[PDB]
């Protein structure tokens, strides 16, 4: 073999799926922003 | 092949410096000089294949700063203008390398010297071959760095240390303008390369918003570039360094003080020719500054009584002349005088060093008398060099000084007439102190000591071959280059040097000559010869020593201390800066004033408030 | 002659560890007030005014109204 | 875990972003923000390629470059009006 | 401080001799006429429009 | 699957193993500490291989719950900027171990505990997207630096030096904490991705920007508050003092990039002249203060102050090239200042004077140290061909494109940089040799010679070819500059 | 005391016995590493101009007279 | 003086001031040297065949290909 065959493949298996990363970030943003309003309404409750 | 022109001196310097213990004081001397001579041969080949075989060579190695639309690359511009300076730098560098091996045979730290010289050669090759402002800026800063290192060759020497430090600061303050210039021209073109701004450099016509008030854009850029060239050409602004720069070794001074770093500031203008011609305002102030510096140096050199000090002022006068040549859009005489100067002042520097180190290392005019018949070789050499310096009719220096003065006379602008007057009156001064140098030494009764004359040893052969080569050059090069490059529209420059249709006064600088002004600087030269001979050989009973009451000793001090620039500038700028960096910033800003919040400012505050709270 | 450390001269020790603590000297004096009022409140104000003036002049050339800042 | 080729994210437009209420769909606002730079870099790169066009034009024509590159000089000068984030004349994107 | 007094005179000579070059007005003393080129002073080869 | 969790766990394992090692086994303590540090460095380097410099979103993220309702939680990750800081943090610490290698017998194992603790502590700062926990780890570095300055300080006056470095930091820290509380109570969470997408009030923007500036103007030395750095920095051990200017100085300046510029788009524009008028006069005043200095350590610290005040100008000048140049200058400064303090500390570990008056003519001896010192002075001298010049040229370009006045004052900084650093070089290692004080002295042995090798190679590499550094983060800088506005 | 300090660039009067042997190696060392500089440059030096007369650089170069047009860069 | 042999048996000074031992034995490498050296080699190899193995994906080459296929659409 040669260093390209032993390096390119390892790098491209270590990159780990850029599109799925963006998708996961998107639903994480949506889910945590939805939870944010729930937390705000939790704090809005009066003591009595 | 073209990469070998630049990288071989760097490789030789690196290997010599890294393995200066593996190679003796002569191994590095014969190795680095051989590499530099190979580079010189390569430069000659490139000159044959480019200057005559007119086809410029272009290349790009790798992107240096690959940011957004700020493409910086390691490419070089092997252009017709550039290759002439390739010849100029390589030939003189190789000759200086051959010169130094004889001089440095006694100086212990030999290999470090050729290491520094090759570093300088590599840096200035990178500068002249460069095609980007920032990539030219590395050469611009490296020339100053090598200048500092070479003047600082004597770490024990206290004067050399202070001279080197002051030279670095003044050169930094000088090229401040050029450094501002790179990004000044970038904010209008969004690029830094040369070929993409010389294509369209006349289109912008807007203004800017500077610190105080709105001014022009192109004119401001050219002004900044000229201020940058001031630091590396010892102009009126900052020329405190060159007169005090000859505190180091001699062979380098033939290369740094009068041959090549001389060419940096003028080559700044020469390379960016289609930028200054579209900024007429900058050209006029450039002409004023050049004429003022030339006259100032020419009248400066006459009083001084040292070999190296006076010729430094001659170099500064030639700097002023060349800056004016670059200030009237007549860049042809600028580069022609550059090529001549690199011959007939490097030759004089080698001759001065030869007569200095062969006479028990003494450089003086008051003490050393006459020993011309003791050795005719290097005196014949220096006589030829001086004859070129005055520009005796039908010599190498005449073909430059005559044409540059005629060009000064022809242009009727408010700066052309004033600067022509200043150059005409400076010809008398230069022909006076050149012959003063020729007379106070070698043509007077010997006033030296009786021990040094006995210990006399002529110039060794290896150091005399560079002198022979320079003498052969600066007697035929003027005649050979008069027609081929200043010949009313010679077709070898191509895009290297561009002259606008409007400000092109060359044909009427020769066919409209009144013949009462063209041959007048020879008249001032012969008058200076007469007065110098009379004062310094026969009529010296009262014309030499003036023991009057007042206004005559102070006249002596005014020009000896060079207009008190080293006094007024020091005390009023750097002494004040050093005073107020300790008694202002360290007193009423950080330490003492706002330190009322640190130790002893609030610590004692809580030694009373907290105490009276338990009770 | 086997000490790698410096001799620590007495006359140099005071010079060294005297400028390190200048709070006692720089407390209340006439020249201090002038220096502070001319180089810590004066110059910063002048340069700030220069910068905002430059921004205003840049805005005017483009034509957009100047921001309050 | 990628293909060996150059990535392609999206080119047409982000549908979620509405200019009238920029902060209404936080999920789609970041898409608009990244799309702005991914489309401005295209203009920056085409400015660079036309710069090299001009540079090689000046490097080939010779002394007649004041009459055989004006069609590209006008294509450069107008391309610097709204390129990147470099001068206070921001492009109207 | 006496050096500054000599400094003013030293630069005063330069600017003073610079003003004297304005008092003679060599611009109007040209023995020839401004240079003229064909094709609107070479308009096509200096810019403008083809 | 070399994720960020292991990069933080490895120093923790190194510290934990060192805790239960007897003091007698001095052979094993240094070996295992250095091995842990080098494994951490390699684990940081391998991240650069799999960085994927294409996406605008964040790289490998680790989420660990911190509150019962997942309101705010440990959320790791790098985008394009903190990656290089993580690499340089992981690289500086093994140099810290190596420089303090010979005298480890007196230091004991507690010396490596503090350094490894601070190691993973600063690792957890740069890759921390959650805003509040970024403050928890942002001020967590107080204890290790406090201990390093105090326990192993050079002179006895270290007691007063540490108090300033602590209290000045706490004041701004709590001022920032109040702003964090205001943001959390208003928005609801502190996650960075969400909090960047919240419409703020202009009146609220200015107050919160000021509150962040309360502390971030202390980490980067500003005009009102810069006294702590020299006093608390000359009086620290060389191995410890080399990261006060190495990573402890880049928190606030980098904190501006991540939590101020994209956070408050409409407030930085309104406060731009104030930052200009602070930094431009800082680069002048501090540089002038540098000239009239005698201690060898303080001059380098003042030069570092000037460099940080210069990079602050280029950071707040929002340009695609200004911010990139700011990051390049910060990395280059982290290299060069670290190298300079090692260079001036190797002199102290042999003679213990810290005075330029005693030093002189050190070229006639120890020439290798003289060559290294000259190279690093040139790097601090701001010469093209070194990584610094790439650093401040982009700063000047970004500043001039926005404001013409600020660029001239900033370049006055690199003009004045030739007044103190070159003077120090010629006054320390190029003067007249004096045998009265420096009776005897050696040269650099194999340890400090190898210490400067990575510094030299990285310096040259990032100076002559800074493409890879700019290549890896052009997307992130573009995303940061274009925020809030849509034109 | 000069013999004690290494002086990596060579001592003041450093004169090794076999300095000629080292110089021969050093000169040979420059030449052998100079070839990659020359060989790697052969893929460079783009000069679209054609000289009026033949130069001697046609043997190792071919980047002349080929880059004529500027519409496909 | 270009023909006489040099008057030096050995280059003056000691490399890193480490006195060479008696002839025949090795240098007796120190504890820190081996891990530091192997880590330097690992750093060199990772930055050599890792940096020149990462695919060139960025905002520069993607924009380059996109603008090369988008500037050609002038019609
Ligand atoms: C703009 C920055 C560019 C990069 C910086 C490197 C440029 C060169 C900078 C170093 C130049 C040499 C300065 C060394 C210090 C000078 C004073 C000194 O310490 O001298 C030492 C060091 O001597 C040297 O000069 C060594 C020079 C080594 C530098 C060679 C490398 C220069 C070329 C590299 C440039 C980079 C190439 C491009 C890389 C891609 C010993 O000299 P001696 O002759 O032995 O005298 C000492 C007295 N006594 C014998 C009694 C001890
Ligand atoms: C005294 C003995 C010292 C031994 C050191 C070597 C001896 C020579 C020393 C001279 C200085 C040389 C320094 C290297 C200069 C390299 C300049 C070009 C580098 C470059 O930009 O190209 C990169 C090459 O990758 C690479 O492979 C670069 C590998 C460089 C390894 C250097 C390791 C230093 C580690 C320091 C870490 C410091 C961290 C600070 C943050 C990739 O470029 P590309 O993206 O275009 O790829 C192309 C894909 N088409």
């Amino acid at each position: 073999g040669f260093i390209m065959e032993f390096a390119e493949n390892l790098v491209l298996r270590l990159m780990e799926n850029p599109e799925e990363r963006d998708r996961k970030a998107r639903e994480h943003i949506y889910e945590m922003h939805e939870r944010c309003k729930k937390i705000k309404e939790m704090w809005a409750l009066p003591i009595r | 092949m073209y990469l070998l022109i630049v990288f071989l001196p760097l490789l030789g310097s690196s290997v010599a410096g890294f393995f200066g213990r593996f190679l003796g004081s002569e191994g590095s001397a014969i190795m680095t000089t051989t590499c530099v001579s190979f580079s010189s041969i390569l430069s000659l080949i490139a000159f044959y294949e480019v200057a005559l075989g007119a086809s410029a060579c272009y290349l790009r190695i790798a992107p240096w700063i690959s940011s957004e639309m700020f493409d910086a690359s390691w490419g070089f511009l092997f252009d017709s203008l550039t290759v002439v300076m390739l010849i100029v730098v390589t030939f003189i560098s190789s000759l200086v390398h051959l010169y130094s091996i004889s001089y440095m045979s006694e100086d212990p730290h030999s290999p470090r010297f050729m290491c520094y010289l090759s570093i300088f050669t590599f840096f200035m090759l990178m500068l002249v071959t460069g095609d980007n402002f920032l990539q030219l800026f590395l050469g611009w800063e490296g020339v100053g760095l090598a200048s500092y290192l070479l003047i600082h060759f004597w770490f024990t020497r206290l004067q050399a240390d202070k001279a080197a430090i002051k030279a670095m600061l003044v050169n930094r303050v000088g090229d401040f303008g050029l450094a501002l210039g790179i990004l000044g021209c970038f904010t209008l073109f969004q690029t830094v390369d040369f070929s993409t701004i010389f294509a369209c450099a006349s289109v912008p016509r807007n203004s800017w918003i500077f610190c105080n008030m709105r001014l022009n854009a192109i004119s401001l850029i050219c002004i900044l570039l000229f201020i940058g060239a001031v630091g590396k050409s010892a102009q009126i602004g900052l020329h405190t360094w060159l007169p005090d720069a000859m505190e180091g070794p001699t062979p380098v001074s033939a290369l740094i003080h009068a041959a090549t770093m001389v060419t940096a500031g003028v080559f700044m203008i020469a390379r960016c020719s289609p930028l200054f011609e579209y900024s007429p305002t900058a050209l006029i102030v450039i002409t004023f500054a050049g004429a003022m510096t030339s006259f100032l140096a020419a009248t400066t050199g006459i009083l001084q009584n040292d070999l190296k000090r006076v010729i430094a002022y001659s170099t500064c006068s030639q700097l002023g002349y060349m800056i004016f040549a670059c200030g009237i859009s007549n860049y042809s005489v600028s580069v022609f005088h550059l090529m001549n100067h690199a011959f007939f002042k490097a030759l004089l520097f080698l001759s001065a060093g030869s007569v200095i180190h062969a006479m028990s290392d003494e450089q003086d005019m008051r003490k050393m008398g006459g020993l011309a018949s003791s050795f005719p070789l290097t005196y014949a050499m220096m006589l030829i060099g001086s004859l070129s310096l005055i520009g005796f009719p039908f010599l190498t220096g005449f073909y430059s000084k005559d044409v540059i003065l005629e060009l000064a006379y022809t242009k009727y602008t408010i700066s052309g007439n004033f600067a022509f007057w200043l150059g005409s009156v400076s010809v008398l001064f230069t022909s006076y102190y050149s012959f003063r140098l020729l007379f106070l030494t070698f043509l007077v009764p010997t006033n030296s000591f009786g021990r040094d004359i006995s210990r006399c040893h002529d110039a060794p052969i290896p150091m005399a071959i560079p002198l022979i080569l320079l003498a052969l050059g600066s007697l035929f090069v003027g005649y050979l280059a008069k027609d081929m490059m200043i010949g009313l529209g010679t077709n070898f420059w191509a895009n290297s040097l561009l002259v606008l249709p409007k400000n092109e006064i060359l044909a009427e600088s020769e066919f409209a000559a009144p013949t009462i002004i063209k041959l007048i600087p020879i008249l001032f030269s012969t008058l200076g010869a007469f007065v110098a001979y009379n004062v310094n050989l026969v009529a010296d009973q009262f014309q030499r020593a003036f023991q009057t009451s007042t206004f005559c000793n102070r006249l002596y001090s005014f020009f000896n201390k060079r207009w008190f620039f080293d006094q007024v500038l020091n005390d009023f700028l750097v002494r004040s800066f050093l005073r107020f960096g300790y008694e202002v910033s360290f007193e009423a800003l950080d330490k003492g004033a706002i330190e009322i919040l640190g130790p002893y400012g609030i610590s004692y505050t809580f030694r009373r408030l907290a105490e009276r709270i338990s009770q | 002659g086997g000490g790698m450390e410096t001799n620590k001269n007495k006359f140099i020790e005071d010079w060294g560890s005297a400028r390190e603590n200048l709070e006692h000297n720089f407390r209340w004096t006439r020249r201090n007030f002038a220096l502070i009022g001319i180089f810590g409140i004066a110059l910063p104000i002048i340069v700030y005014k220069g910068i905002v003036k430059d921004f205003h002049m840049q805005d005017e050339d483009a034509g957009r109204p100047h921001r309050k800042f | 875990g990628r293909k060996k080729g150059l990535p392609e994210f999206e080119e047409s437009a982000p549908d979620g972003f509405d200019p009238e209420n920029p902060y209404k769909d936080p999920v789609a606002m970041v898409e608009m923000r990244e799309h702005i730079v991914r489309e401005k870099w295209i203009q920056i790169e085409k400015a660079k390629i036309l710069r090299e066009k001009v540079k090689w034009c000046y490097r080939v024509e010779g002394v007649n470059h004041y009459q055989k590159c004006r069609h590209l000089v006008q294509q450069y000068l107008d391309s610097t009006r709204g390129v990147g984030w470099g001068k206070d004349h921001r492009p109207i994107s | 401080y006496e050096a500054l007094a000599w400094l003013s005179g030293g630069l005063g000579f330069f600017v003073g001799l610079g003003l004297l070059a304005v008092l003679n007005d060599k611009a109007s003393k040209v023995p020839f006429t401004p240079r003229v080129y064909p094709y609107d002073n070479l308009r096509v080869e200096l810019g403008g429009e083809p | 699957y070399f994720n960020l969790s292991g990069l933080i766990l490895c120093p923790v394992l190194g510290s934990i193993i060192l805790l239960f090692i007897p003091n007698s086994r001095i052979r094993l303590i240094r070996l295992i500490g250095l091995c842990a540090s080098l494994i951490t460095f390699l684990y940081s380097l391998v991240l650069w291989i799999q960085f994927d410099s294409s996406t605008a979103k964040f790289q490998f993220v680790e989420s660990l719950r911190w509150l019962p309702y997942e309101n705010i939680n440990f959320y790791l990750g790098i985008d394009g900027i903190s990656l290089f800081f993580v690499i340089l943090t992981t690289f500086l610490i093994p140099i810290c171990i190596l420089v303090g290698w010979s005298g480890m017998r007196s230091y004991g194992k507690e010396y490596i505990i503090a350094f490894l603790i601070c190691e993973f502590l600063m690792i957890a700062v740069f890759c921390m997207l959650d805003l509040l926990l970024f403050y928890v780890f942002f001020e967590s570095v107080l204890i290790p630096m406090f201990i390093i300055i105090g326990v192993w300080g050079s002179r006895q006056r270290k007691i007063k030096a540490a108090y300033q470095f602590f209290l000045y930091t706490l004041l701004g820290s709590l001022f920032m904490l109040l702003a964090i509380l205001l943001i959390l109570f208003q928005t609801g969470t502190t996650d960075l991705q969400i909090l960047l997408t919240t419409e703020f009030s202009e009146r609220r923007q200015i107050f919160l920007w000021i509150a962040f500036f309360a502390s971030f103007a202390v980490k980067v030395p500003m005009v009102p508050v810069h006294i702590w750095l020299p006093e608390a920095h000359v009086e620290a051990p060389t191995a410890g003092s080399v990261i006060l200017a190495g990573i402890l100085l880049k928190f606030g300046t980098y904190g501006f990039l991540r939590f101020s510029i994209p956070m408050f788009p409409e407030a930085t524009l309104c406060f731009t002249p104030f930052i200009y008028t602070l930094s431009a006069i800082a680069i002048i005043y501090t540089s002038l203060t540098t000239l009239r200095q005698i201690d060898l350590k303080k001059i380098i610290a003042y030069s570092s102050v000037a460099h940080m005040n210069l990079v602050t100008i280029g950071m707040f000048s929002l340009n695609i090239q200004g911010i990139g140049g700011s990051i390049l200058l910060m990395l280059s400064h982290g290299l060069v200042s670290s190298a300079l303090f090692l260079c001036v500390g190797v002199l102290y570990d042999r003679h213990k004077t810290r005075l330029v008056r005693y030093y002189g003519g050190l070229v006639s001896t120890m020439p290798n140290f003289s060559t290294i010192f000259f190279f690093f002075t040139l790097a601090n001298m701001s010469l093209p061909g070194t990584s610094s010049f790439i650093g401040e040229f982009l700063i000047l370009v970004g500043a001039f494109q926005r404001n013409s006045l600020v660029a001239t004052l900033a370049a006055l900084g690199m003009i004045l940089g030739a007044a103190y650093s070159l003077w120090l070089y010629n006054r320390v290692v190029s003067g007249n040799l004096k045998p009265d004080f420096l009776h005897k002295f050696s040269d650099l042995n194999g340890r400090e010679v190898f210490i400067f090798i990575p510094f030299l190679v990285g310096l040259v590499w990032m100076g002559v070819y800074p493409k890879v550094f700019l290549d890896c983060m052009h997307t992130s800088v573009s995303n940061l500059v274009q925020h809030g506005k849509f034109h | 005391f000069r013999a004690k300090v290494w002086s990596m660039t060579g001592g003041p009067n450093c004169r090794p016995k076999h300095w000629r042997r080292n110089t021969a190696i050093a000169m040979f060392g420059v030449f052998l590493v100079c070839i990659p500089i020359a060989k790697l440059s052969a893929k460079l030096e783009q000069r679209p101009h054609m000289p009026v007369r033949p130069i001697p650089s046609q043997i190792w170069c071919k980047n002349f007279g080929t880059k004529d047009d500027y519409e496909k860069e | 003086r270009w023909a006489t042999p040099g008057h030096e048996e050995r280059p003056k000074g000691y490399f890193m001031n480490r006195t060479p031992p008696a002839p025949g034995q090795s240098r007796k490498w120190e504890d820190w040297e081996l891990p530091c050296y192997i880590t330097s080699f690992l750093t060199i190899v990772i930055l050599g065949v890792g940096l020149n193995a990462k695919p060139d994906l960025s905002i520069e080459t993607w924009a380059h290909q996109k603008a090369l296929e988008r500037l050609e659409m002038e019609k």
